[PDB]
C-alpha cells in the first residue's frame, strides 16, 4: 500500500554547536559569530595611512629631535604606531611634565599645521638663539631641538625679555617650551647672566613661573645640567606671554591641531603594507562583518567587539543524522 | 529534544531531501520521492535569519579602543582603569557565549516543533484513512496517486472522497 | 518570490546563504538596509 | 508557534470571546454562544502578571546620578569617567531589549501551549464519542445540551453515559 | 449535529511586539515598559525646592560676589541649578583652586548655616577690613565678596596676624579665603607694608604656605594683579589657624554643612513650577511607574533606569487574530 | 506545564518510583510494581548535570579584590571607583539570579517534555490493542504478562502478537 | 484487565525555587549555587600567615615606630590585615606623602628583606646619629623610627653630605626617609648650623629638592616641629643619591620587595587560627565549591563571586507532588 | 475570588488592567506590597 | 554503565549526588577534569 512519510533535512555538514543541555551538536547549518582571522599588516584606515615613529617617540617627534627628522613634514595620519623600539625622545636630559596627559590629548589628533610662532631671527633680538649642545647629535654635529630654540646671553648680557603670540588660527594651538636647570652657578652666569633668574607662562587659562634649580646631577649622556619640558593647548583667539631673564628654551614651532574622533596610539610589530581597512588591530587588521573577534582589545576604526572567547558558533539549521 | 520528533519518533534525517529543512517522502504506483515542505521551510528560514539578525543588532561592534598610561605615581587610577576594563570584557564574553547556547538550545527545539507540527497536520488530515506505520509514516488504505499526494503536502486532502475505498480496506 | 530586509550585513549574507543551499536564486540589495529578493 | 494551536490549526481569534484568553464555542439546540476557559485563563494572568513583575523588580529604579567634571589636565580621568559611563549604559541598554524580546517569545509560546492543552484535555473527555472536524472544533455524536456542554467546560464529561448513542450514530 | 470548539481571545489592539523569531507581531494585551514623558518642569523634591543659581555659578554663590546676593539666605535645596548663563563667578581675576572636588563635595550637601567665622569688627584690630574694588562693583560702586574680607595696612603698618576659629557645630565648616598677587611691589608696599610676606593656613589635616608673586598680568575686568581662591572642610572640633604679614583675604562667613545623600548639582534650560516630584532631569520631571526610561542620563531622586532604547514593550496577552 | 504532563494529565507524582525521574506502573496477574525508564531517566541526567556545568563554566570564581584609598582631595576619584565597583555589582546580582530563574522555568519544562514524550511513545506502540483510561494509564484489550510489559518498557512492544485477542475484547 | 502508567518521581523534598511564571515551587531535586557559610576566622592562604599589623598601620610598620618592634623580623605573608585599631603610625608629627599610592604598590609585595641601607656608623662620618624624641618613646625612653636615622650637627657644625646607594639587590627597593621641619630659628642653627638649609633626593626617575619651613605649629604629641615622611622605589641597579645640608631625616633601613599577585591589605575584626584556606573575606574563610556567595565583596585568593542576593536555588529534578 | 500580592506597583497595575479587561472586579491594597483582591 | 566528564567540581559533586540518588554507584575521578563512572 501506498506511503507518504514527514522527515527533515540531513547532509554531510560535520560543524558543531553547544547548547546548555548538550556538547557537540552536529548541525546541518550554522554561522562563525567570532572572527579570528586578521591579515597581519598595519593598513591605511578609510585611506589615510598611519603615522609610523619608528625609533623615535611622542616626545622626540614633538621636540623634533634632530634624530626624528623624517616625520618633520607630516601633517595627518590616521593613528599612530610606536614600536617596542621606540626610544629616541628627549635627548638633552629631564623629565617631560604631564607627558601622559599630551599622549592622550594627542590620541583625538588627526591633523596638523606645524608653523613658526616664533620666528628665530627676529623674535628674541638682544639674545643670541645658536645654542646648541653634544646631547642632541646630528650627522656628527652639536644639534638641538628643531621646534624649540636655546636663548642665550648676548655681548655680556641677557636682558628681561617679553614676547607674545596671539592664536589667530582659529585651532588650538600647542605649545611646548623648556626650562634649563645649569649644573653649577658659572654655567649660569655663562649663559644667562643673572644668577637669580626666573621664566614665567601665562595664558587665560594657564599660568607657572619657573625658578631653575642649581645642582650637580649624576651625568646622562654627558650632562649634569637638566631641562624640564612643559606644553599648554593655546585656545583660539587667547594670548600666551613668555617672560623670563635667563633659562627659557623658548618655543620655535608650534602646532595648530586639528581634532578627529576615533584616533589613537597603539604598539605594534606589524608593518605598514599598501592597504586599506576599516579596522586595524595592533597584530593586523580585520575585514569582516563577524560581530566579535577574540584577535585583540586594542582597536582603531569599527571593529567586532573583542571577547576571550575561543568559538562562538551559532545553529541555524537542524541536528545532523544522515 | 523537546517536541518528540528529531532524533525522536522520526529517528534519523533525509540527505535526499535537498531542498528545504522538512518535508516528504512518497511511494506509490508511479514512483517515490522528497520534497520538502515549501511553507514551513520558508518561514523557519524567515524566523531564523531574523533570529541572526536581532542578536547581531545588539552587539557587532566597537569603536577606537586603545592604552591608556599612567605615572609611578598613579597606581591606583592605573588599577582602576584595569578593573573597568578587565570587568567590561568580563561581561561581554559571558554575554555574548551565553546568548548564543540559549539561543542555539531554542533554535535545535524550533526545528523540532515544525517537524512535529507537519507530522500532526498530516495526520490530523489522513484520519483513519491510512494508518500510522512508524517512524513518521502513514500508510494509506487507498491509492494515492501524485496528485492525491499534492493534496497532502499542501493541505487540501480530501478525506471525504476516499474515505469508502478506505474503509473497505482496512 | 520572497523578499527580507535586514539591518545587519551578516544576517544579510547568512540568509543568502541558506537559501542557496536550498537552491533557491537570491538577489542581494544593499540599500543601512540589506535586502534579499528571493526565488 | 511552538505548539500548533494559535495562528496553527485553530486558524483565528474570537472576538466574541470576551472574558477570557482561552475558552469554548459551543452550538446545540438551544443556541450558541462563547465561554472563557476561567481555570486556565486565571493561571495564565497568575503566570503573566507573575512574570511582569519579576522583570520589574531585577531593573526599576535608579538614584541620583550627576555629571562630574575634570579640568585642563584631567583628559585621562574625564575619558575614563566616560568610558565607564557609556559602558553601563551599552550593558543595561542591551540588557533591557534582549531579556523583553526573549520573554515577549516565550510569553507567545506560552499562550499557545495553554490552547494546545485545552484542546487536548476536550479530545480525551470526549474520545469516540465525537469526532474531529477541524480547526479547533469537536462534533458530536450524541445531543450535547447545556448541561453536557458545561460538564465538557469544567473537565467532568461523562463517556459511558452518551457512548451508546454516540455508537449507533458513528 | 452539536458541536463545541476550542480558540482563543482577539480584539481590536493594534498595539505591536518584536521577539527574536519575529518584528512587529500584534498582539492582544501588552504594556510599554520604556517611559518617554517628562511635565518639563523643574520641581520641588520630596517637597523641597531646587536652589536656582540663575546667572551665578558655584565660584560666586560660596564666595559671595555681589551679583549673586539673592542666593544669600537660602539655607536649603533638594538639588542645584545652574544655567548655561551660569557665569557670575570670580569677579576679581585669579584662580579657584580644587574647584571640581569643590563642586564634588557640595553634591552630597542639603543645607548649611551661614555664619560670622570672623566677625569683622572684632577679628582684624590692627588692619583695615574696608579694602574694596571695581572688579566687583555693585550698585555702581567699588565692592567685594560678602564671604571674606580683604585686610589691608592700617596706619602705615600691617602686623603679623594670628587668628583662629575652633568648629564648635558638630558639622564639617567649609571656609573659604583668598591670596592677593598684586602687580608690582609699590601696591604690595602700598597694601600690605611688609616686601616679603607669606600667609599660612592650618588645620589638623590642612597646611599651606603661600607666598605672593608679584608680577604684572594682562589686565582681566581692567586688573593686573591676581587673587587665588581656596578652601577646606574643617572637622568638628578641629581648629583652623590663618597667619600672615601680609596678602591674605580673610574669611569673613562660613558654611556649616549638612549632609544628604541623593542631591546634585545639574544644568538645565527648564523652568522652575510650583510641582512636586520623586525624579527630576534637566529636560522635566518624570512622574511613572516605569522601569526604564530614555529621556536622560542625569536623574535627582528615584527614577526609571536610563537606556538608549527608542521601544520597550512586553506583550503579556496572545497574537491577535481577529 | 508547557507539555501539559506534569501536574496536567498526569496529576500527581509516585514516592513508589525510587530509581529515576520517569518510568512506569504496571499492573497484571502477576502483580504490581513501579519501574523507571531508564533510557530517558539517564538522557535528562546527562543533560541537567550539563547544564548545571555550563552555568557554573560561565561565572563561578573572583580572585583578589581589596578596597582602594583616598584622600580628603579625590573626592571624585573615589566616587568614580565606587560608581564601578557598585554597577558591576548590580549587573552580576542581575546575570546571576536572572539566569537562574530562567534556566529553572526551562528545566521544569524539559522534565515535562520528556514524560510527555515516553507517554506519546508507549501509546503509539499499543495503538488500539489499549486503552487510554485517564491519568497517564493504559488499559490492555488483550493479557499483558511481565515479558509484554518489558517489551513495552524498552519500546518493542510486538502489536501484531496481541492484536487478533485485543480484537475480540475490544 | 491489565494496565500500565507512565508517571514521574515523586519524593519528601520540601526544598523551593523561582521561576520567571511562578514563585516557591516544590521540586524533587536542586541545589544551592549561593554561599552564606564561612568559618568565622583568619586563616593562612595556601600555607602561608597573613600579615597581623593589630594596633599598629602600615605607617608604624614601614617606618619602625618603635611600639610596632614585633613585626620588623617579618618577611613573608598571604596578605595584610588592619584592624579598626591600627592606629600608631607616625609619631613625630607631620604628613606621609602619598601614603594611598604607598599602600597600593604594597597590595602586591608577598615577602621583602629589610636590609641596612646606610650602615649608622660609617655612613655619616661628620653628623651625630644619635638624636631621639619624646614623641616616639619607647620603654620610657625617647626612642625613634627603627628604619630611619636623625642627623644632627656634630662639634658645632653640619657640613654638606653626599651619600648614595646602588641596588644590586635584583629587586625594586623601597627607600623611605624624612624632612625635619623646626618649629624656630633657634632649633634650626641647634640641629643642624645652616639656616638655609636643602635636601634633595635623586634616581633616575625620581628627584625632589626639598627646603624646610620654619614655623609654630599647634603642638601634636608635645611637638611645634613637624617631619613630613617620603618613599620612592629604587629600580634594579639604579642609585639613588641623598644631599642635604641640614633637615634630612636619613634611610637607614629599607626593603627589598619581591611582587606577587592576589595579596590585599584588609579591614577585619576576626581572630586567626590554625587554618589554611582557598579564599580569605574579613568575616571569615570560605571552603565552597559554589559559584556565588553574599559573604563580602572583599576577597583575598580565589572566592566565588559576590552578589547581593539572599537565595540563589537551581532546579535539578522536577515538580514534587506526592 | 482570587488574591495577589506583587512586590512592584508597575506589575500590581498591570495585573489589574488585565483581569479588569476580562470583566473581572479588582479592589487594589497598597500595603512595600501591592495587593490585588479579584473577583 | 556511564561516564560523564566536568570541568567543574560543583558539577561533578551535583551529578553524583542525582544519580546516588537514583540508587546508581558513582566513582569519583578528579583529573581540570572530573570524572564520573555510573553504574
Ligand atoms: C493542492 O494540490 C491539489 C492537488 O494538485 C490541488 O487540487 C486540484 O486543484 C485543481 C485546480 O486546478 C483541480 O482541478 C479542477 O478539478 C475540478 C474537479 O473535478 C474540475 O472540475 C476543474 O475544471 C479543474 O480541472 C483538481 O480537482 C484538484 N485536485 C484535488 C485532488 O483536489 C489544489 O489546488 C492545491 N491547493 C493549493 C492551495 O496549492
Ligand atoms: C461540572 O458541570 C457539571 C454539569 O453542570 C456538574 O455536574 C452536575 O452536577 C450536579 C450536582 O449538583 C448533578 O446534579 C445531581 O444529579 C444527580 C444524578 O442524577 C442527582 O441525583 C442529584 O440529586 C443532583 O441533582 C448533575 O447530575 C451533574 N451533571 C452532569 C452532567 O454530570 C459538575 O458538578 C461540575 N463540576 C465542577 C467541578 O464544576
Ligand atoms: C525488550 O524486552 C523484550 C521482552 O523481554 C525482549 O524481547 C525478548 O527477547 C528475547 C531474546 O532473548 C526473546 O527470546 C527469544 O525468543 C524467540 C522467539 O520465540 C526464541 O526463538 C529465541 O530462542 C529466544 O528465546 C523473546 O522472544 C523476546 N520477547 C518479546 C516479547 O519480544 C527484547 O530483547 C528487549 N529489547 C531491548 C532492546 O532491550
Ligand atoms: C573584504 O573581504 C571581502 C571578502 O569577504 C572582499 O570582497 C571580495 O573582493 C574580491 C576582490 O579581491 C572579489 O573578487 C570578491 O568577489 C569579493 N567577495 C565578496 C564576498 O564580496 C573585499 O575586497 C575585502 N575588502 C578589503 C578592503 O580587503
Ligand atoms: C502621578 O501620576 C498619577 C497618574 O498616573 C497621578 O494620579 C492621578 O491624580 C489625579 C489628580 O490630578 C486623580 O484624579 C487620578 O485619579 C490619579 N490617577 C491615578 C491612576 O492614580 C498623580 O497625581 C501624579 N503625581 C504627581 C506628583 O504628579
Ligand atoms: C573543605 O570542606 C570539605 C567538605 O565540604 C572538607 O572535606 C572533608 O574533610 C573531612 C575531614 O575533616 C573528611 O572526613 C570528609 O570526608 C571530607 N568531605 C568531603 C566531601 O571531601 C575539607 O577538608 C575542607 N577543607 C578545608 C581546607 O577546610
Ligand atoms: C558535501 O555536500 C556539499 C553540498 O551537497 C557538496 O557541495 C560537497 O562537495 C560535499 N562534500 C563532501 C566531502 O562530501
Ligand atoms: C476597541 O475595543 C474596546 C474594548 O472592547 C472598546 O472599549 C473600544 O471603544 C474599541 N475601539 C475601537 C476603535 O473599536
Ligand atoms: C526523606 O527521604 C529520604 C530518601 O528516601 C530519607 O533518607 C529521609 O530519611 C526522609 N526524611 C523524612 C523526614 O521523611
Amino acid at each position: 500500500a501506498d506511503t507518504i512519510c514527514i522527515g527533515y533535512h540531513a547532509n554531510n555538514s560535520t560543524d558543531t554547536v553547544d547548547t546548555v543541555l548538550e556538547k557537540n551538536v552536529t548541525v546541518t547549518h550554522s554561522v562563525n559569530l567570532l572572527e579570528d582571522s586578521h591579515n597581519g599588516k598595519l593598513c591605511r584606515l578609510k585611506g589615510i595611512a598611519p603615522l609610523q615613529l619608528g625609533k623615535c617617540n611622542i616626545a622626540g617627534w614633538l621636540l623634533g629631535n634632530p634624530e626624528c627628522d623624517p616625520l618633520l613634514p607630516v601633517r595627518s595620519w590616521s593613528y599612530i604606531v610606536e614600536t617596542p623600539n621606540s626610544e629616541n625622545g628627549i635627548c638633552y636630559p629631564g623629565d617631560f611634565i604631564d607627558y601622559e596627559e599630551l599622549r592622550e590629548q594627542l590620541s583625538s589628533v588627526s591633523s596638523f599645521e606645524r608653523f613658526e610662532i616664533f620666528p628665530k631671527e627676529s623674535s628674541w633680538p638682544n639674545h643670541n638663539t645658536n645654542g646648541v649642545t653634544a646631547a642632541c647629535s646630528h650627522e656628527g654635529k652639536s644639534s638641538f631641538y628643531r621646534n624649540l630654540l636655546w636663548l642665550t646671553e648676548k655681548e655680556g648680557s641677557y636682558p628681561k625679555l617679553k614676547n607674545s603670540y596671539v592664536n589667530k588660527k582659529g585651532k588650538e594651538v600647542l605649545v611646548l617650551w623648556g626650562i634649563h636647570h645649569p649644573p653649577n652657578s658659572k654655567e649660569q652666569q655663562n649663559l644667562y647672566q643673572n644668577e637669580n633668574a626666573y621664566v614665567s607662562v601665562v595664558t587665560s587659562n594657564y599660568n607657572r613661573r619657573f625658578t631653575p634649580e642649581i645642582a650637580e646631577r649624576p651625568k646622562v649622556r654627558d650632562q649634569a645640567g637638566r631641562m624640564n619640558y612643559y606644553w599648554t593647548l593655546l585656545k583660539p583667539g587667547d594670548t600666551i606671554i613668555f617672560e623670563a631673564n635667563g633659562n627659557l628654551i623658548a618655543p620655535m614651532y608650534a602646532f595648530a591641531l586639528s581634532r578627529g574622533f576615533g584616533s589613537g596610539i597603539i604598539t605594534s610589530n606589524a608593518s605598514m603594507h599598501e592597504c586599506n581597512t576599516k579596522c586595524q588591530t595592533p597584530l593586523g587588521a580585520i575585514n569582516s562583518s563577524l560581530p566579535y573577534q577574540n584577535i585583540h582589545p586594542v582597536t582603531i576604526g569599527e571593529c567586532p567587539k573583542y571577547v576571550r572567547s575561543a568559538k562562538l558558533r551559532m545553529v541555524t539549521g537542524l541536528r545532523n543524522i544522515p | 529534544g523537546l517536541f518528540g520528533a528529531i532524533a525522536g519518533f522520526i529517528e534519523g534525517g533525509w540527505t535526499g531531501m535537498i531542498d528545504g529543512w522538512y518535508g516528504y517522502h512518497h511511494q506509490n504506483e508511479q514512483g517515490s520521492g522528497y520534497a520538502a515542505d515549501q511553507k514551513s521551510t520558508q518561514n523557519a528560514i524567515n524566523g531564523i535569519t531574523n533570529k541572526v539578525n536581532t542578536v547581531i543588532e545588539k552587539m557587532n561592534i566597537q569603536f577606537t579602543a586603545v592604552g591608556k598610561e599612567f605615572n609611578k605615581l598613579e597606581k591606583r587610577m592605573e588599577n582602576l582603569n584595569k578593573k573597568v576594563d578587565d570587568g567590561f570584557l568580563d561581561i561581554w564574553t559571558y554575554n555574548a557565549e551565553l546568548l548564543v547556547l540559549l539561543e542555539n538550545e531554542r533554535t535545535l527545539d524550533f526545528h523540532d516543533s515544525n517537524v512535529k507540527n507537519l507530522y500532526e497536520k498530516v495526520k490530523s488530515q489522513l484520519k483513519n484513512n491510512a494508518k500510522e506505520i512508524g517512524n513518521g509514516c502513514f500508510e494509506f488504505y487507498h491509492k494515492c496517486d501524485n496528485e492525491c499526494m499534492e493534496s497532502v503536502r499542501n493541505g487540501t486532502y480530501d478525506y471525504p472522497k476516499y474515505s469508502e475505498e478506505s474503509k473497505l480496506n482496512r | 518570490c520572497i523578499e527580507q530586509s535586514f539591518t545587519t550585513l551578516f544576517a544579510c549574507q547568512t540568509a543568502a546563504e541558506i537559501w542557496r543551499a536550498f537552491g533557491y536564486t537570491v538577489k542581494i540589495m544593499v540599500d543601512g538596509n540589506c535586502r534579499l529578493h528571493v526565488c
